[PDB]
């Protein structure tokens, strides 16, 4: 595969801060480091996952409201 | 009962208890580190979670990833196991807090038998007998000295370790700050004795367990019953350890160690959990500890009373450990061929097969070999064809350093006591 | 003791029988066939020696090759085990004459069993329930037939079944008539003879689960069976093993229905199932096997027999689980099962390869437990921790077995499995 | 010689490195992640170093981790392979400063290549055939974007930073915009060079790569059927020149579309290939050992003329994944077995027992069998991968048997979209 | 092509014959002992029969069996592989009168060679230089004597005729009371005072050469190979070309060997052995068949002599041309035995884990795998090592390396005596004779 | 049961000759030394004889079909 | 029992300076945060610093010794 | 697994050289045998089995010595 943006915890995986919310991406959007790739939810806190390297987001591994696990691949770069 | 748990653990005992919530119809989640992906019990569990890297302090002894795991999965109750964090207070508590029962004691007992000083005031409270001292420093007076050593009863050992075997040279020995006194236990034997308590005013005892083979005050063989034991003296310390355990509240499985030496008990430490060595009572009674752990953990009270426990054979167990037999360094590596002992009596317990690489982390116990027998020479017996019969190939194991002592001469006496492996093999 | 035994069989009972020997002390010698080098016990064994090609006629059946490798390493005694040459009355004569002895009964009491008239006579002697028949033919008076009929009662068979009178006078066209037991179950009682007179009885065992009338699933006790019936065969089978002066361990298998026991054979040799027999009374029956041969008495009584808890036991077997074609081949990846309660029975190892000959019983899977439920429980587990690949095997039907709601419940009758798998 | 090497990288190519190197007499210096204890590479290895987790960022791209072991080890150069940081030029760099020596080319050459628009630029000044396009971004004017058009050729392509076939539709076809040629049904033909950096330079044939999936290699082989001699001295000369211009060092790869008898530029692989294996079976050359020759400053042994195109090869891929869904297949490897025979060559680290983990490409091993001809390398292929035994995992091994199967595979020639038309993507 | 055929063999030739088939589309039909149901290319091959138990007598050697298998499966023909059958000349007649193709030469010709009187009759006729010698017993006359001693070139040795009386002899001086002793000593020895001489070679190498025939007058060589080091004449380690060997001299012995093909009439893939002293060859023997040994030809010429046997069995002619044969690099073989390396006692049993070892340049022929059990019977060698290389010193270097990374457990082999000989500075120089190995492993 | 196998390989018959009468037919009672069938190798025809005595069980080959060393011939009970 | 581990490759040492002392030695009681050791790397000076409280039962590692990543360094209890 | 045409025995029993104890072999090494002459014996049971050779040739080797037990198919005599 590409560049993996792996998950650092364990918790639930979302693709938008809220129901009715923008997606922070999608698929041929452009991103560079720090920005919000996704949210895992891990205890009260509610956790964003940043890109960690620039690039093309290839494609986005896991469905909102799924559980992840650590080190589980959650989006690919260029 | 248990709809679902979480193992937090890894190895022979998490495949163990796996095994036991799989006879239960308990739904399991094995929450593993990235190096245990090939784990056999990981590879059965229903559901898995891998918590963190190859180091425990990332995985296994990390609470807010097991906690989530639970979460995400939806388990009830989460069994710890031995070691890691089965006697770690906070962990209990934390887990309680997220709503998950946690399957072990109370937190407070915990702390309580956790500390050595708490865990002493607990036992004499209680009646259990713990070891002869001064009961407080000495002093210049002579008279004084020798009439505490007089009390105890030579040989006395002088802790701030130095050994007076009689009066006359007791003067001397307080000279090599301020010094305490206890009874010197020169050949004493690990005696222990297994309970079970349901946190509800009931209390058991299992009988007892002699773990005297041990390198470095690390247990290598056990055994059970005890010989040289006597059912009167059996019922008296395991009368005074179910006692203790009603009055500490204590709940779940526990164990009291105690040295053993002419006919007296003295109190080292209780783990407030199950141990290693559990299935050797387990073969005697006919007790499943585990799954009565996974019972009192789901609210039940003791469905077994103190008279229906039975005491039948004999049992031993030899821990199998990954590790250079003669100068005993961890051996991790790759299976390259294995074959699992069998017949009448045996008892295999571990995660290993041909293909699996034992991990450089961890501890280094792979496995333990049980043999069941009408009595202990049958018992013994079985333990050298099993372990003639057990094939472990790609990294060293300590097997023949099994079969020497199963050959030993006054192994097979019995009595040893907790000096003698080290003795023998002249360290 | 026994100072050196030869192990006359081969694959799991030969390794169960090389295990019992090794905790006595007792030097083994272990006779194989040429394809058999492989074999675990073999490779345990202190002594091997090849006996004859693959084929069993010239192997473990040349009485000549296996009494002639009793003399040249020098044994004592020589262990049948099961099938072969077992219940072979010539062949235990042979080892008895060349000055051997033979780990089994007397070659006159094999005979004596191995026919089923003589067989069947001395049960009627020493007081062992029989299938009940007319006793001999009857001719023209059809008064006699019916009332025959009435107390050997219905459904009964000639020489085939009849259900009524009315259906008699045309069946009838020497003749005689037996009791017909429609859906029994296969009840047997294990035995201990020391030959000098005692003789105890170890519960029973339920093998009713079967395939063209070869076991699949054993289990002990049998459901259904109060300590007092258990009581009340067992006692008469002792009996029989003193009238008749036996020796060793034998098994009295029974049809059991309404019930009553009814005997069908005498299986006068150790069984594959006596695991299962163990696992509940805590005896090891080769030991004993082995012990009685040496001339010692038996050391059990029988008020110290006694029962506690379950045990089932899956064959494993070689074949496609679906056709039950036999499954050479090699064994490119093993694991046992494991844990409390668990007990495997096998020679088979990974790289271990099931030769094209033989039983395609490969190995035996028996669990224990406290009560029959939790031994069911643990032989679904264990089952499915079993791994076995390279070769087709039936572990999958043991599966389906163990989930079975109707063996769950117990009692299911000798014709249930065939009636589930249709055919 | 060079004393002692880091292998930076893992899998087939870091065993293919440590087997030039024990053949040299050069020590070696395996690191690792703490995934790969078991690789057999890692096991052969006279020094071992850990650098890392699991994930590619923490270990085999981790360019401090890499050097202290080169340091610690006290090792004279470093071979990265290909992929991970074989290409990073800010990595080649601190390689050479740190005092130790890159295998492959100079940090400059990386970046000039590295570099889509000023790679374009070197070969056009080395005489390099590229991709006509736009030079630059495209107006509004309409006449302008017409006659742009007409040089190029018909098909053309619009990118961003739509197909056009005609005037017609090529207004509204057309935010940063430019203008390529079209090539419909190219192959992939690229060519193998060996520079030593001191103005010698030699073409090794060339390979077809047009089996793909995602742009991905599956098949590859050499030399390329359709290509005449003529036409192979035409695009050699031309890379060979291209090595002089730039200054090139290490071996490389020149690819390129091949359409209608014309070669159009794509990218230079400034580093071994991993179907290198091909070339080296139809001339004879030993790439591994020549790159570790010139970055010990050694000038190209091999002269042009010696350079023969002897047989056929061909190469499958062998990947751990679903051989229909292309999932990635991690797990334990519980039985293996190798193919062998005449022409045959194994290149994977791959054993009985040992696990493929969740981590790194998918690729676990790499056949390439060699024969008198074109037919008589796919048949070998064939029986090899029949030989082939690889359980615990699922792998592609059944997909490349029905592309040796294949009749237009058989024919040769096939484009670089054949492979996804095949399999319905 | 050859519609189908029985592998009239076992272990690594059986695998190899098996993959040529695949290759050509031969239909296969393994024949194999009871004990060799899990052999590789049986698990590989279309149809499998038994032909009989393990012992070899029994089984491999079973001429009956091995027909009947080809009569029931519709075998067209039947590839003998090296040893057991494949030099029978009775196999062979009654393989072609049962209506099948024997893959091999004529059964004629099988005997011709396959008989030491006969076979240098027809090398020395076809001009094939064999050892020197008087033709003949000697006479009284020491002029004579001393003129054929002198042809031949000392040392000479000196034979008894009866059955001992043997002398070599290095000088003129010394020859005729040489004669006189050796006769005097024939007659109270062997009652019999007859003697004869040859040609004395002292420190020879085994230098054999390739040939194929498609028996329709057209035969070529394949260079030669070195196979000095030996054990009790069994060879243990091969090389292709022999080091020392110009491309004149090996055209020399070649186009000799190849016109010696034409006149016998030969058919097939065969071998002259040869014993080298100082430039000059010495016929020793004619293998009229693959050898174990023939991958090392296959490197360096590229030419499938597999698949050639099969060619020229199904009638085709020769399709490559002697001037189309070349010479290029070099290859050395190792051999696998299942055996103790230091006391070559058999090693049955069941392999536990095995590697082969890969890269460039690198061969592995051979059947066994993890879990394999090697059986009490038949040869012990259980496999081949082949490493090529642009020149000898890289050849060995990668034979090095590969035998480092072979990994076969379970069973004891000669791996590590390989690798001590890879080891050898002697060999490493190259060109040791044929009393080295065992020179060196202490007489 | 016992398994009488094949001591060759050939073609398997059930008659002596084309329209002659099998040797033995399911059912039949054999004694040792009794031809149960025949297996042909280069034109002879090898008369296969039992090795115990008792019933025949089955019949596992089909005439006209051909068998190899050890292969299961006859099955007697 | 406690396993501190390097977090890099490096060489190991005792000391924050040459002839420094040592930042631990056993039998020392250790806050989480406290440096017990450095590992050199490139020049840099990598203070590698407690992650747990206890006394250090054990120091793994001689000063000047190459370490890899995980390492163990330091035994705590 | 020795090279060789290798008699094996076909049953188990006792090896001896000699047809009673104070008697000469029955064979040597070196010496020439043809088919159905006996190279040994194994005794079985009281049974004196004569081995025979299955092949014309010279004794290369005797594999067993006097006194000692064979099994089936072990080696016993190799042949030219």
């Amino acid at each position: 595969s590409g560049h993996i943006v792996r998950s650092p915890m364990v918790g639930t995986f979302y693709r938008t801060p809220s129901p009715d919310a923008k997606a922070f991406i999608e698929v041929g959007q452009k991103v560079n480091v720090g920005d919000t790739l996704c949210i895992v939810e891990a205890m009260k806190m509610m956790n964003q996952i940043e890109a960690d390297k620039s690039g093309t987001v290839k494609a986005i591994l896991v469905e909102s409201g799924q559980p992840v696990e650590f080190d589980e691949p959650l989006v690919v770069i260029e | 009962m248990l709809d679902k748990i979480v193992i937090a653990n890894r190895g022979e005992i998490a495949l163990r208890i796996l095994r036991a919530c799989k006879e239960l119809g308990i739904k399991t989640v094995a929450v593993h580190s990235s190096a245990d992906r090939d784990l056999k019990h990981v590879l059965l569990a229903d559901e898995t979670v891998c918590i963190g890297p190859a180091p425990s302090v990332k995985s296994y002894l990390n609470i807010p990833a097991i906690i989530s795991a639970a979460e995400i999965t939806g388990a009830v109750a989460i069994h710890p196991g031995y070691g890691f964090l089965s006697e770690n207070a906070n962990f209990a508590e934390q887990v309680e807090r997220s709503g998950f029962i946690f399957i072990g004691p109370k937190a407070e007992t915990i702390r309580l038998m956790g500390d050595k000083v708490s865990a002493i005031a607990a036992m004499k409270k209680a009646g259990v007998p713990c070891v002869p001292g001064s009961d407080g420093p000495l002093g210049d007076d002579m008279d004084k000295n020798r009439a505490i050593a007089k009390r105890i009863g030579y040989p006395v050992i002088i802790k701030a370790m130095r050994v007076v075997r009689g009066d006359a040279e007791l003067a001397q020995s307080i000279s090599m700050d301020m010094v305490y006194m206890e009874k010197y236990l020169e050949n004493p034997r690990h005696v222990e004795i297994q309970v079970l308590a349901d946190g509800q005013g009931n209390a058991i005892y299992l009988a007892e367990r002699d773990c005297s083979m041990q390198r470095r005050h690390q247990k290598v063989v056990e055994e059970a019953p005890a010989p040289g034991i006597t059912p009167e003296l059996r019922r008296y310390i395991g009368e005074r350890c179910a006692k203790a355990c009603v009055d500490i509240g204590y709940r779940g499985a526990g164990t009291f160690e105690f040295l053993f030496e002419n006919g007296e008990f003295y109190f080292i430490e209780m783990n407030t959990r199950i141990q290693v060595e559990h299935p050797v009572t387990e073969m005697i009674t006919g007790v499943d500890l585990i799954k009565e752990q996974l019972r009192i953990a789901a609210g039940q009270p003791l469905s077994i009373k103190q008279e229906e426990v039975h005491v039948r054979g004999h049992a031993v167990e030899c821990r199998i450990n990954a590790e250079d037999p003669n100068t005993f360094l961890p051996s991790p590596g790759k299976i390259t061929r294995f074959h699992a002992p069998g017949g009448f009596g045996v008892r295999w317990e571990s995660h290993i097969y041909a293909g699996y690489t034992v991990p450089p982390y961890y501890d280094s116990m792979i496995g333990k070999l049980i043999c069941y027998g009408e009595n202990r020479d049958v018992a013994i017996a079985r333990m050298k064809n099993a372990l003639q019969e057990l094939i472990i190939d790609g990294i060293k194991t300590n097997v023949d350093l099994q079969i020497r002592i199963m050959n030993d001469e006054n192994f097979q006496h019995g009595g040893t006591n907790i000096h003698y492996l080290e003795k023998k093999l002249g360290l």
